[PDB]
């Protein structure tokens, strides 16, 4: 009763998207020719499955979501993947040219040219919706596509539609898989032309997927099919809340609300704890009180910030069968040990708790095994201003000299551009050191 | 007297008044059914206050409850003595309330505000005189505080003249989910000096410290706090129920206990505090009633008076009872605690008389009080609610539905500048 719409943009976009869709098939026992033997075969839903899946008279379940490149690399590959009859006869975006890694290129020049065909397609399949509560996208802040044509789209989205909220999944690049050298150029000019058109945004950054694999997980050459399936999961576990059935955090705004205090500070960090390992039979047996200290370690954070050094808004929580609320109360008076843990004064403390009755999902052919219990604590720390330190150290070596500007600057942007960012960010910057 | 029409907002204020309904219509021993049950006519020498004939002469409550929230009217039908009212005023929403202002102030409920002035008139036509008005409602929450603000000016529009009383409720640290209270409190007393006659500070902060702390209950719930202030409020009403030598009216009540023009802001409270019991009771006699009157630990704000002054004073003293007695120590408690009390006005510890018991306790009373300890709790929720707005916080919601900065500063003036004006009365001198 609360449709809802995703969109993919980028070839790290449209590859997180690959690896989710087919988790999210799972999940509901969806199969490629599935039928979830309780329905009608005819629109045979409005339960919270129905907020992605727009299931036609043929029994089809066909979902709400778009892919965006610049040029047919991937967008093709989900076009001849695996679940090729699961899209519609051309709905999918495919291009000519990619940005080249030029934020500008995607920004002013390329995409100003192609955007009128997305709009027009967004509003085509919110038009078969009812109640969209809003839009999911999924960028990175590496290359020009993901990541100019990204905030193009937000502008053109808050412009046709600003009541409506839309939740954001990012990739902060990381040196290990940079396939470029101009990403903090675009994660700079990305992230100022957002915060006006953004309500709250998550980012995942591949180096902390990268250690994550390489670590827990006895893979020592992570393609993008090992961290693309990891962040699928942690996706799927994030927005299982809204998607399985109803509990604790139902809604986008209902995100906002329990999240977002400040419009400046909408940047939730994510943690998780069951990372099993592989194939590997048996190590031994799992608590629910285990996984939930573990969910502290900051080691085990989506992002790279240890948080012993600042305060949280607003620690909520999900989790995968066998409730025991007791146990989770008494998790609540352990940490309590106030050796790593804080609040903030003005406002009281709630650790919200949702419970999905069933067990987590799991890869059947990948890096994997299924388990039964699972956990993820979305803390809106003031710790997360370690990735923007570390990214505007970056930018600013690189503005020192004026290095790489004239790829920019020769293609409709203007040389103000980027010390108004610069000067942006750092009052953001400023905006999370004050809170405390 | 005139008729009443009472009104009730919200989740909060459906409880409470519906509890209200249960206890007095008890007390006025009238059956679910309108059947007739009382054996006296002094048991209906003011019913026709709030009840109304039907078209079996069987009298009917008059009121009227609002909120947003669909879910309530099945709660107000699944009550004990819920089906009681007229099936014509179970108006409510259809979207839910969610607790943000100029929603239900600005937004929507203004298009429906048309709907309850309908209703409202509707139902005093078949009043030959109007007296008042009862609002009850609670400081937090758009349906609540807004709606109550909104209704508060707009009759007070249409009708300048009669009474308009109320009872406030504000949430506290102590029992709230929700943290969007200070804003709601805050937002709804800046209409609520300026917009209304007298108004009853029914508080849960106190509420739960004399609840926790001597009645020692695990779990607050709605059910027990629903009960005390049912009764409490009960208490209030009886002496325009009553017929009493004190005789006093709601204009009366004003005239006598008004002070200033813009501190209307009571303290209910109870002597004998009783929790959900079975048998009679164990029994209380009149020295601890004159002395649970006035404890520190029995009021509804978390003031000590011996810290303030009192403005006034009234009560309503309950069952079979020795008058003389009652006056002796009334005398000499205006007489051992000369300092305690105003020098303005002598001859103000009023007192009346009732004869019905509680339907439960054999001697009680009612302490309607208007003292200067209300400064404390006034300066409690200015604070918690400057400590929220010094950094902005979901502030963007309010703004982006309506208001401005401006309001919120203005809010935080008045506010501060009627604390400073309790502070002044509360230090004359002679
Ligand atoms: C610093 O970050 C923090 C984050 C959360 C917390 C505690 C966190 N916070 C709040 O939301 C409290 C007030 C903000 C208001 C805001 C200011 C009103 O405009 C709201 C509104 C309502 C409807 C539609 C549009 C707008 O929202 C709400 O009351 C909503 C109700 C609705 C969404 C069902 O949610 C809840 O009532 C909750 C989530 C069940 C109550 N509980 C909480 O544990 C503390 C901190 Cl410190
Ligand atoms: N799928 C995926 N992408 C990743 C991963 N790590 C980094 N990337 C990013 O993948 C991006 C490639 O897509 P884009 O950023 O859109 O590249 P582009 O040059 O703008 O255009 P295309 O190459 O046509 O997509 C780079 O920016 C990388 O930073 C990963 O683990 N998975
Ligand atoms: N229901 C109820 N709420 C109470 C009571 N006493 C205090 N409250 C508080 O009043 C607030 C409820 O506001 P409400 O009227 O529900 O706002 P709404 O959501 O706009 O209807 C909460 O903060 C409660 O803690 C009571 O006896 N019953």
């Amino acid at each position: 009763m609360r449709e809802c719409i995703s969109i993919h943009v980028g070839q790290a976009g449209v590859q997180i998207g690959n690896a989710c869709w087919e988790l999210y098939c799972l999940e509901h026992g969806i199969q490629p020719d599935g039928q979830m033997p309780s329905d009608k075969t005819i629109g045979g839903g409005d339960d919270s499955f129905n907020t992605f899946f727009s299931e036609t008279g043929a029994g089809k379940h066909v979902p709400r979501a778009v892919f965006v490149d610049l040029e047919p690399t991937v967008i093709d590959e989900v076009r001849t993947g695996t679940y090729r009859q699961l899209f519609h006869p051309e709905q999918l975006i495919t291009g000519k040219e990619d940005a080249a890694n030029n934020y500008a290129r995607g920004h002013y020049t390329i995409g100003k040219e192609i955007i009128d065909l997305v709009l027009d397609r967004i509003r085509k399949l919110a038009d078969q919706c009812t109640g969209l509560q809003g839009f999911l996208v999924f960028h990175s802040f590496g290359g020009g596509t993901g990541s100019g044509f990204t905030s193009l789209l937000m502008e053109r989205l808050s412009v046709d539609y600003g009541k409506k909220s839309k939740l954001e999944f990012s990739i902060y690049p990381a040196p290990q898989v940079s396939t470029a050298v101009v990403e903090p150029y675009n994660s700079i000019l990305t992230t100022h032309t957002t915060l006006e058109h953004s309500d709250c945004a998550f980012m995942v950054d591949n180096e902390a997927i990268y250690d994550i694999c390489r670590r827990n997980l006895d893979i020592e050459r992570p393609t993008y099919t090992n961290l693309n399936r990891l962040i699928s999961q942690i996706v799927s576990s994030i927005t299982a809340s809204l998607r399985f059935d109803g509990a604790l955090n139902v809604d986008l705004t209902e995100f906002q609300t329990n999240l977002v205090p400040y419009p400046r500070i909408h940047f939730p960090l994510a943690t998780y704890a069951p990372v099993i390992s592989a194939e590997k039979a048996y190590h031994e047996q799992l608590s629910v009180a285990e996984i939930t200290n573990a969910c502290f370690e900051p080691a085990n954070q989506m992002v790279k910030c240890d948080p012993r050094h600042g305060k949280y808004m607003a620690c909520c929580l999900l989790y995968r069968g066998d409730v025991v609320p007791k146990d989770v109360n008494a998790a609540i008076a352990t940490i309590k040990t106030k050796r790593s843990i804080q609040f903030v004064d003005w406002c009281p403390t709630g650790f919200k708790v949702g419970i999905n009755y069933q067990p987590p999902t799991v890869v059947p052919g990948g890096d994997l095994a299924k388990v039964q219990r699972a956990v993820c604590m979305l803390s809106n720390t003031t710790a997360i201003a370690e990735a923007w330190a570390r990214l505007d150290h970056k930018f600013d070596l690189m503005y020192a000299k004026r290095a790489f500007v004239h790829w920019y600057v020769g293609e409709g942007m203007e040389e103000g551009e980027f010390s108004e960012a610069r000067e942006d960010m750092a009052a953001l910057e400023k905006d999370y050191e004050e809170v405390g | 007297m005139r008729e009443i029409v009472h009104i009730q907002a919200g989740q909060c204020g459906n409880q409470i008044g519906a509890k209200f309904w249960e206890v007095i219509s008890d007390e006025h021993g009238i059956d679910p059914s309108g059947n007739y049950v009382g054996d006296s006519d002094l048991q209906l020498e003011r019913i026709s206050v709030y009840y109304n004939e039907a078209s079996s002469h069987k009298y009917v409550p008059r009121a009227i409850l609002v909120d947003l929230e669909p879910g309530t009217m099945d709660s107000v039908r699944s009550g004990a003595f819920g089906h009681l009212f007229r099936p014509d005023n179970f108006i409510f929403g259809q979207s839910g309330a969610g607790n943000n202002w100029a929603k239900g102030h600005y937004t929507e409920g203004a298009e429906l505000v048309d709907s309850v002035l309908d209703v409202v008139r509707k139902e005093c036509e078949n009043c030959d005189c109007l007296q008042g008005f009862q609002l009850t409602h609670s400081l937090g929450g758009g349906t609540g505080s807004g709606m109550g603000t909104l209704l508060i000016s707009k009759v007070r529009e249409e009708y300048p003249d009669r009474i308009m009383n109320t009872f406030s409720v504000v949430p506290s640290p102590k029992v709230s989910d929700t943290v969007v209270e200070p804003y709601n409190a805050t937002l709804s007393i800046h209409q609520l000096v300026e917009n209304t006659d007298e108004t009853y500070c029914i508080d849960n902060e106190a509420l739960y410290d004399i609840c926790f702390r001597t009645l020692k209950l695990a779990t607050p719930t709605y059910g027990d706090l629903n009960h005390l202030v049912s009764a409490t409020m009960s208490g209030v009403t009886t002496s325009l129920r009553f017929p009493g030598q004190l005789n006093a009216d709601l204009r009366k009540l004003a005239v006598n206990m008004v002070p200033f023009p813009r501190l209307h802001f009571f303290m209910p409270g109870f002597a004998p505090l009783t929790a959900r019991g079975s048998q009679q009771y164990r029994a209380l006699t009149v020295p601890e009633l004159t002395q649970q009157m006035f404890d520190a630990k029995n009021m509804m704000a978390a003031c000590d008076p011996r810290h303030g002054r009192y403005l006034t004073v009234a009560t309503v003293f309950r069952g079979r009872m020795s008058m003389k007695e009652v006056d002796e120590q009334m005398l000499a408690i205006q007489s051992k605690n000369s300092s305690y009390f105003v020098e303005w006005i002598p001859n103000n510890v009023k007192v009346a008389v009732c004869d019905i018991p509680p339907r439960g306790l054999k001697m009680s009373s009612t302490f309607i009080g208007n003292s200067t300890a209300i400064q404390e709790l006034f300066k409690r929720i200015s604070e918690q609610f400057t400590a929220m707005f010094r950094r902005k916080a979901f502030l963007h919601w309010y703004t982006g539905e309506g208001m401005d900065e401006m309001e919120f500063t203005e809010a935080e003036s008045n506010m501060n500048d009627l604390v400073s004006e309790y502070q002044q009365y509360q230090d004359a001198t002679a």
